[PDB]
């Protein structure tokens, strides 16, 4: 008797624990009914006693009455269903066995998932029965019946939690987004302030969920520009700035930052030949940076997109979000699964960083090098094609900015000390160019 | 003006079907298989007598 | 209670089969070898229920494929060489198979019965597998089990999708040609036979976006590729009752909608982004929204890394609700994935292109797919984009029914006299002429005008 | 540098919402479904003016 | 290539087999009608056919139907094995073939050699 019973699993998928937690949780809060009612129905419960109890919960809450152990017990007693559910003691046990709140939605999803599998098994048995006994239906009719029943299961779970696809859902999200923008100060900047007025006029700041590619030839001030964006985000936002310096150590990034914010000669900082004025400026800058404590520097080499994502989540949890994520050189990252193809490896890194930007709702700045072929031409400004040769990163980037310095190519250029920031690609704004003052001595860009 | 500036050949569509076409469609339908015969007769039925100039 | 399970086991453990039809197929081929071409289109070796018949049919297949005459002796010698003659019942059983079916011209009907039984047998097998997966999920969530069930059922349906397509004689093609002409003549053909593009000059060349067409819209970055494709979607949504389905693999649904609002309302896109909308801007946006909500004929799917199977599945779901689709737009072909072809990007893109063309024919809907031009074009930068610029990215030209390129002289030459003008180049067209159409590009509104 | 930064028209953004916008938002809310109606009324409530 | 097929179809008793991997059968037939009837292809496409155009197209169709010596296979991504199989099927019905036309060699596929396009 037991060998055949052990092999045969007549018990359909269920979670009595999740069912109890949903019921117990509603008895503890009442306000969570609106969310729970979107995920589960009375028929989603496997247990007969839980269906009767949940039906009671539904009736009381829909009527606007407070749901408590006594009210629910009186409701069930009026219908002579209290004995059918296990009595008052069982209702009290349900409220006792789930002392934890904020997980009721997760339990509701488990109950709904189990109900879905239960319905699927029922449909599979019906199809099997139809296959064994077609009752005059041809193969085409049985296939259509199977497709119809399976499509019905899928349709019930189509658009359960707001269902993003239909116009009604998009209108609600559109209005919510507009409302959020109107509540925040919008003096021309809706995202993270770049610190450059002309750049903010074109970009409206660094938007959340954006993957930003900053590309330049060597010594064009690529690291300098990205760091000024980080400095501005650190000084203007309460949320922290996270820097993944894959090429330079943390000490070097800090020294360059000190040169920038204090407007002290970088060479003087390196050589130690600082005058009284230089020391006072550096000290004041340090005092502010320490007061803010809103910057993290990770100088680990050869980081994988998974490691970058993991560390970013760790920091974001401590502060309820991040202001900006900067990844020093995209090409320096590694993907152990794609070692056989560098182009695909870089493409995956770009996709992963974009996914990271959307996941944490944070602008992700990634530095990239321009292809060597550009130097062979050296006749015009950098273009998107110069980056496509290095991993098709254009497709994933929401914003592409190029750094061009005429003085590097032409020392006798009338634009000495001027760096051109070219917007090569922009999803939420115009393309064009912004001229910035490049101060190499201070490792700084000014408007 | 855009039409006049980039006119790749005069596009004057004149599609009235002739009674002659209906006659030839029925003549082909006599040699066609039953499936093709029905489509040719249907096309010949659609052919309206828009004769003019005299 | 002891006599109940024996009759139930005998009646439930035997799957649907027709030994008589199987014998007739084998016996019929032994009588007339020339029928193999027709029979081989309907049945496979695995379609036979009986193990002996599978071995015999495998022998028949091997002999006939080799061009050798199929007779009782040849088949017996073939099976004897493989020590399978005893497994099928000996020479006597082969002789019995040839004797029990003296009738010819019905072999195709028996082949259909064998195929039908095999289909029901596979369906029962899949139902049991799904039931087993439901009882024992082995770590799979409900969504994974649903996808598994959909995949296995879809596989059964796909095998019986284009079964009898081999013979294609001129009489059949003439009938379908006349039926097609008749349908075009019944519908108003004032220059547009398909889905209206919203551009008169373009419609004059293309006669609209045809059903079953795979359309490739290719452009360099910032040429207005997404803008152009979306105007086609907007026009289809405003002129057709059937819904427009958009697979936005690169941009979120909110961003696509904001650009659409900028386009239909003719409100500055920057103003929408910045929120600096005047009273007039709000009134136009509101009126546009009112119409979009009244129509409700547009779906936006912003899921990333979709497979051709997932795209097909979602398209079928929506098409069933409305009795068809007006247009399917797939934002970037290259962003899709094929887990089976990860080792080769070119082959992966080629398979995606073939799958989208199959989707267009399956649902009788125009499928617009956006593609990027190869980087090599920027090295030349002397002429307009050509088909060769796309061949370097997955040979998508072979599968496309229509190829349109977007070229903006002002992007390459800011001092061009064609400022605000975008050239739409027809690189390939199956049902119309090749050439070029000039459109007014309004970047501020994310719109193309005629 | 000040000339180069503020050359093409004075960029003084003044985005406070108008009573007109609140009125149109409420006019749309009358035709909107309950879910959209609540968001439109919320946006109209956020619209400040208080003239006269 | 189609003019070669048209000539083979009009001069031979054996059938012509066309594997149109790029274009549909309807389009190949419309182009054939334009060719044999000497009627403007654009006119056929637009439907602006005069009485003379209809008479020529109709006469051409009558002959093509009388001959019935042409097969059009518009299946995409055919393998050399599939092409060979279909060709043999038709050849058996008529004791041979007059001509086999394969629209674009590059459009065919070999599942065993997906790793190398040249091979
Ligand atoms: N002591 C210094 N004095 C003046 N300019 C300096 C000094 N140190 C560095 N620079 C300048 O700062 C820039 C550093 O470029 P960087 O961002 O590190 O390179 P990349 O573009 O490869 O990321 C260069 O333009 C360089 O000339
Ligand atoms: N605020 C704006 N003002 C003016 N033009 C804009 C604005 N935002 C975007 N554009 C233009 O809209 C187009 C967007 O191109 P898009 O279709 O997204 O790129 P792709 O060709 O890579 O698909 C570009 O030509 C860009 O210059
Ligand atoms: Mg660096
Ligand atoms: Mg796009």
């Amino acid at each position: 008797i037991p060998d055949a019973q052990v092999d045969a699993i007549k018990v359909p998928p269920h979670s009595l624990e999740a069912e109890q937690s949903v019921i117990g949780g509603l008895l503890l809060d009442n306000e969570r009914w609106d969310t729970v009612s979107e995920h589960v129905m009375t028929q989603d419960f496997y247990s007969r006693p839980h269906r009767l109890i949940f039906d009671g919960v539904k009736s009381i809450l829909e009527a606007g009455k407070p749901l408590d152990l006594i009210t629910l017990s009186e409701y069930l007693e009026q219908r002579e269903q209290l004995e059918d559910v296990g009595g008052f003691a069982y209702l009290a046990d349900l409220a006792k066995n789930t002392p934890s709140a904020a997980n009721i939605n997760a339990y509701a999803e488990i109950v709904a998932e189990r109900a879905l599998v239960r319905n699927l098994i029922g449909v599979a048995n019906e199809i099997a029965d139809a296959g064994y006994d077609p009752q005059g239906r041809n193969a085409e009719d049985l296939l259509d019946l199977a497709e119809s029943k399976v499509f019905a299961i899928a349709e019930a779970r189509t658009s359960e939690n707001e269902g993003p696809k239909n116009v009604d859902s998009i209108l609600e999200r559109t209005l919510e987004r507009i409302e959020l923008l109107y509540k925040t100060p919008q003096d021309g900047v809706t995202g993270v302030n770049t610190g450059f007025t002309d750049l903010n006029k074109k970009t409206a700041g660094l938007q959340g969920s954006d993957l930003i590619i900053v590309a330049a030839r060597p010594s064009m001030g690529k690291t300098t520009f990205a760091m000024n964006l980080c400095e501005n985000a650190a000084m203007e936002q309460d949320k922290p700035v996270l820097i993944f310096s894959l090429e330079m150590p943390a000490e070097q990034i800090m020294m360059r930052m000190l040169a920038s914010l204090s407007r002290v000669d970088q060479t003087k900082i390196r050589t130690g030949q600082l005058d009284d004025e230089d020391w006072a400026r550096i000290s004041s800058t340090m005092g502010i940076l320490m007061e803010k404590k809103n910057m993290y520097i990770d100088d680990s080499s050869g980081l994988t997109p998974t490691e970058v994502r993991s560390r970013a989540r760790r920091i974001a949890r401590e502060h309820g979000g991040l202001s900006l994520i900067m990844v020093d050189y995209l090409q320096l990252m590694r993907v152990p699964a794609l070692t056989d193809n560098r182009t695909l490896e870089i493409a995956e890194i770009s996709r992963s960083l974009k996914a990271l930007a959307k996941e944490l709702n944070v602008p992700v700045v990634a530095l990239s090098q321009l292809n060597r072929s550009l130097e062979q031409r050296a006749d015009k400004r950098p273009v998107n094609s110069d980056l496509r040769e290095s991993g098709s990163i254009e497709q994933d980037a929401d914003l592409i900015m190029f750094i061009y310095r005429d003085e590097v190519y032409h020392p006798d250029s009338p634009l000495k000390g001027t760096a051109e920031i070219i917007i090569g690609k922009q999803r939420n704004g115009p393309i064009g160019s912004v001229r910035l003052t490049f101060q190499g001595h201070y490792s700084r860009f000014d408007n | 003006s855009k039409i006049t500036s980039e006119d790749a050949r005069a596009a004057n569509p004149r599609p009235p079907l002739s009674e002659h076409a209906a006659h030839v469609l029925l003549a082909i339908a006599d040699q066609a298989s039953d499936k093709v015969k029905k489509r040719l007769q249907s096309l010949a039925r659609l052919a309206k007598a828009n004769q003019k100039d005299d």
